[PDB]
This record gives C-alpha cells, structure tokens and sequence, in this order.
C-alpha cells in the first residue's frame, strides 16, 4: 500500500525527491505501516492470548 | 516626474520640464482613464450573475469605455501639439486613432450586446455578455500601451 | 538541441519531441541560471540523474510572464484551460526562462494564439488544433464568425520593451515514463562491473537496493521487463547487457 | 488469408479532426495519424 | 450474427513479471 | 484503447479449429505498443 | 389593493402599502397580461 504516498518503494522516494520534499512523502508511508504493524501486533497478541 | 504605469503594466516618471506633463495630462488622464476603464471589464466578464444587471454591464462597458476613447484620442493630439518630432506626432496620432478607433469601433458593438442586455434573457445572453467581454478586455489592453507608449513618445518629444 | 533553439509553437498546439538513446544529466541544466523558474513534482533536481527514466518527452511554447505560475498540477487558468492541460501525477521539470531576445516584435509579438473559446475544459495533453468557430449560444455560426462567435485563438502582441508582467518566456515541460519498460536515457556510471554471490548495492535501472545476484533459473518474456515478489518488492531483473 | 489487413480510428475521419488508421501490409506493419480524408467504405488491393 | 463470447479478452496489465501467484 | 493520451495493442495466436463458432478456449493478451498519441477515438473501422 | 381595488391617488402622493408575510403567488398575477409593463429589474419576469 502506498497510503497516499507516491510509491510503497520508499527506495524511489530515497532515490526521486529530495530529504526537504522526503520527509513529508515519508512522513506519510511510515505511518501507515506503522499503523498495520502495530494492528497485527495486537492481532497476534490477542491470538497469543 | 510621473507616477504612472503604462497599459500592461510598465511604470514611467517622465524627466523633463512642464509641457511634457502639460502634453502627458491627458496621458495622466487616458491611461488612468484606460486601467479604470478597464479594471471594471477585467471584472464584469467573471461577475457577471444577474439577468438584468447585463443591460447595467453593457451600458457601463460602452460607457467607460468612451472615457479612454476620448482621452487616449486627445492624449496624443496634447502629445503631438507639441510635436518636435513628427514619428511621435504620427504615433501619436496612429496609436490614437487605432486605439480609440478600436475604442470608438467596439464601443458601439458593447452597446450591440446592450441590446437584448435589456430584457437579459438569462438562457444564454449572460453567456454572450461574457463572450466579448475578454474579446474586448484582451484588444483594448493592448491597443492602448502601445497607445500608453507613443502618446509619452510624444511626450518625450518636447521633453528637452 | 531544444533549448539554444530557433522557432517555438503556439501553446495550444506545440511539439512533443519524443528523445531516445540519450545518456541526458539535466547537470548541464540547473547550474545554467538562465532558467528563470525550474520547480520539479516527481523529481527533485539534481537527483534526475539516477534510475528514473522510460521514454520521456518533451514541450515547448511561449507565453508571457505571469502565465508560469500557471502550468503546475491544477492550476486553473484560461492557458491552463483551453490552451495547456497538466495533469496530476508524475510531471516531472517546468523550465522557464525569458523569450525576449527572440520575441516581443516590434508592433507587438502578434503570432502565439491561445484558444479563447472551448467547451470541455481541456483533457490531459489533449491537443485541440482545428479552428471552427465557437458556435456559441443558441445561433448559426457556420463559417459566419459573426454573432456571439468569433475567432477562437488571439494573440498577445509582446512589444520589445512590454511589461515584465507580460515579458514572455519560452517554458519547457518534461513528462516522466516511469519503469514500466526497458529504460532509454540513463545518468552516467556504468560501472563496466557485475558480480554475483555478493552482498553489494546494485541499481539494475529498475531499482536500486543490495543484495546477492544468480543467473536465474526462471524463464521470462522476451519483451518483459522482470519480476516482483509477492511483497512488492523485486523478485529480480534482467541485466540489460547480459 | 490475412484477408483483414487493417484498422481506422477518429472522430471525423474526412480531415475535420485529427484521424488514425493502420495497414497490415504482406510483412512489415504500416501506421500513421494524420489529417485523414477517408474513403466512404475500404478495400485493398492483391 | 450475434454469437456468445465465452472468456475471451483477458490480457496482460503491465509488463512487470510475476511467479506462481494470484493477483 | 486509449488511457490519459496513449494507446495500447495485444496480440496472440492460436491455431483455428471452427468454421461457425469461436473458440471456448483462453489465452492471454500480451502488449504490442504503448503508442503515445494525443487523438480522441470514437469510431473506428476494419480494413479488409 | 394595489390592482382590483378602487380608488387611487396621485402619482406623487404614492400611497406606501408593506406587505408583510402570506403567500403572494404572483401565479395569477404572472397569468395575467392586464400590465403594460411588468417589467422587471435585478429579478427577472417570473423567476420572482
Ligand atoms: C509494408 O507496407 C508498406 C506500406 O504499405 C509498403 O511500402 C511495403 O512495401 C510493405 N512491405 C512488405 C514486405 O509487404
């Protein structure tokens, strides 16, 4: 998933943009997967349990 | 020593004596008259809204426009009466008479849309209101820094 | 060859030139200050020199000053209307720069016409070059040009000394074809080098990234680029000299 | 027999808007858009 | 003539390869 | 068919096994040009 | 009142009569060419 950002390959957001630009389209993605970790940390905690 | 900025939005502070301004007041008087003539054009083209207000548009238009077509006509001729040199005099009067012409031939066609601009239909008039409008906004502009410009060229004629 | 250039089209029309076999930096471009205004979307500059390229194309035309501003993504803007339609994605560089040691006739630059008139505010690229008149409102206007329809492209006239408001300037945009291909226009490096069995970082034009390299056992389409892995992530390439 | 050997495209077809048509020739494929004039109805030759 | 066009039409989205997998 | 200003053709050959029917059978569509052309299409013809 | 009334005054002696809330339904009015005018300004004939 690309969460609004331009592109899952971070990479390419690494390799097209610029940091000053990154951030922002960085800032984005990693929320996300930060967000489903997290959601299938929960999923498996509760699973453990 | 003019603060002025001529049609398509070039600034110009004259350096010379009196009769250059008492050549250019027209000048100070045309292309002020010409923006505010035309900073209302530039506005009823995209505001245009109410069905009856049109007859009030097209009348205003032809109306204001006639007040840079008088002034550009006679902010050369004052340019020109003191002509030292007769290319700004003929400018003078080419840029006066093809502006104002253009100010004095659409003038008249403004009023043309005046017409039906009286009931003010609103299925498709407000659309032509709007149609020449730009039409008229984009040429007159033009027609009238170049007129803006020769009538200071015949200004700067007389300047020293 | 584009830019030291001679003659630029009209802004409705204009000349999308196709470029291949180019080993393009853009480095030459963005240390030139000549470029008035060079705002980029998908690319930062200076790093258009990497991987990103498939295809590219190019677009040159003319207008004056204030217009620049309005050639980015959306936009709104009679230019931007019926004249030039940007898309939303993936644009790449806007060069602008001055036209007027080329341009600005002396009675006026009266030759770079705008469609005034069009339904259906422009699609994508799309390149309307046929002039009929508008036919606009309830009316004949059939070769007529007469009530309520008129010519529908105009000129600007830019005079040599105009207003820097409406100085023109000659604006280059750059489309970016992105991977989906075998690539055409590369940043130098080469490297002449390839190793396999190795942990090194390795930018196969497709990706960049590190990892260890075989010769595959799977077979490919000759036309087809290379694989991915269920994860979104490269499941491998094809070397594009072996 | 290779007996359809190519396609057309357009909005006008006559030249009014901008038109596109493909010729399958015996071996090597033949495209263009163009200001095309159409024929009302195609053929080809043998 | 009107005939039934059982599952004909499916092509390739993209050229980007993939092994083994539903998508 | 053409998608924001291009236009894209596929190909594939099968062998021809009717006379009056078309093949109950499935084979994929491969790319042939990703043709970049600004042209709006509506109609179009075949050339026999 | 104002139509299928009496009486009226002089022009400059208009009587001044506010009509505050009920429907007006200018239907019957609109229906009705009995004016020479009913011309309208800054809100068009029926629109109203
Ligand atoms: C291919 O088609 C072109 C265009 O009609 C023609 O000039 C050429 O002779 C054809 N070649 C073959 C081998 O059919």
């Amino acid at each position: 998933s690309n969460f609004g950002a331009i592109s899952s390959v971070l990479n390419d957001i690494l390799s097209r943009l610029d940091p000053p630009e990154a951030e922002v389209q960085i800032d984005r993605l990693i929320t996300g997967r930060l967000q489903s970790l997290q959601t299938y940390v929960t999923q498996q905690l509760i699973r453990a349990a | 020593s003019a603060e002025i900025d001529l049609g398509k939005g070039d600034f110009r502070e004259i350096r010379a004596s009196e009769d250059a301004r008492e050549a250019a007041e027209a000048l100070a008087e045309a292309a002020r008259a010409m923006k505010e003539a035309l900073e209302i054009i530039r506005e009823i083209a995209e505001k245009l809204r109410d069905s009856s207000r049109a007859s009030e548009a097209a009348k205003r238009i032809a109306k204001a426009i006639r007040k840079a077509a008088d002034a550009i006509a006679e902010a050369a001729k004052i340019a020109a009466r003191a002509a030292k040199d007769g290319d700004a005099a003929r400018n003078a009067e080419n840029a006066a008479r093809k502006a104002k012409e253009f100010a004095e031939e659409q003038a008249k066609l403004a009023d043309m849309y005046a017409e039906l601009a009286k009931n003010g239909d609103k299925s498709s008039v407000l659309e032509q209101l709007k149609t020449f409008a730009d039409k008229a906004f984009h040429e007159m502009e033009d027609r009238f820094y170049q007129a803006a410009l020769a009538v200071f060229e015949a200004a700067e004629a007389a300047a020293g | 060859e584009v830019f030291n250039a001679t003659r630029f089209a009209s802004v409705y029309a204009w000349n999308r030139k196709r470029i291949s076999n180019c080993v393009a930096d853009y480095s030459v471009l963005y240390n030139s200050a000549s470029f008035s205004t060079f705002k980029c979307y998908g690319v930062s500059p200076t790093k258009l020199n990497d991987l990103c390229f498939t295809n590219v194309y190019a677009d040159s035309f003319v207008i004056r000053g204030d217009e620049v501003r309005q050639i980015a993504p959306g936009q709104t803007g009679k230019i931007a209307d019926y004249n030039y339609k940007l898309p939303d994605d993936f644009t790449g560089c806007v060069i602008a720069w001055n036209s007027n040691n080329l341009d600005s006739k002396v009675g006026g630059n009266y030759n770079y016409l705008y469609r005034l008139f069009r339904k259906s505010n422009l699609k994508p690229f799309e390149r309307d070059i046929s002039t009929e008149i508008y036919q606009a409102g309830s009316t004949p206007c059939n070769g007529v040009e007469g009530f309520n329809c008129y010519f529908p492209l105009q000129s600007y006239g830019f005079q040599p000394t105009n207003g820097v408001g409406y100085q023109p300037y000659r604006v280059v945009v750059l489309s970016f074809e992105l991977l989906h291909a075998p690539a055409t226009v590369c940043g130098p490096k080469k490297s002449t080098n390839l190793v396999k069995n190795k942990c090194v970082n390795f930018n196969f034009n497709g990706l960049t990234g590190t990892g260890v390299l075989t010769e595959s056992n799977k077979k490919f389409l000759p036309f087809q680029q290379f694989g991915r892995d269920i994860a979104d992530t490269t499941d491998a390439v094809r070397d594009p000299q072996t | 027999s290779n007996i359809i050997r190519g396609w057309i495209f357009g909005t006008t077809l006559d030249s009014k808007t901008q038109s596109l048509l493909i010729v399958n020739n015996a071996t090597n494929v033949v495209i263009k858009v163009c200001e095309f004039q159409f024929c009302n109805d195609p053929f080809l030759g043998v | 003539a009107y005939t039934n066009s059982f599952t004909r039409g499916v092509y390739y989205p993209d050229k980007v390869f993939r092994s083994s997998v539903l998508h | 068919k053409n998608i924001d200003g291009y236009f894209k053709i596929y190909s594939k050959h099968t062998p021809i096994n009717l006379v009056r029917d078309l093949p109950q059978g499935f084979s994929a569509l491969e790319p042939l040009v990703d043709l970049p052309i600004g042209i709006n299409i509506t109609r179009f013809q075949t050339l026999l």
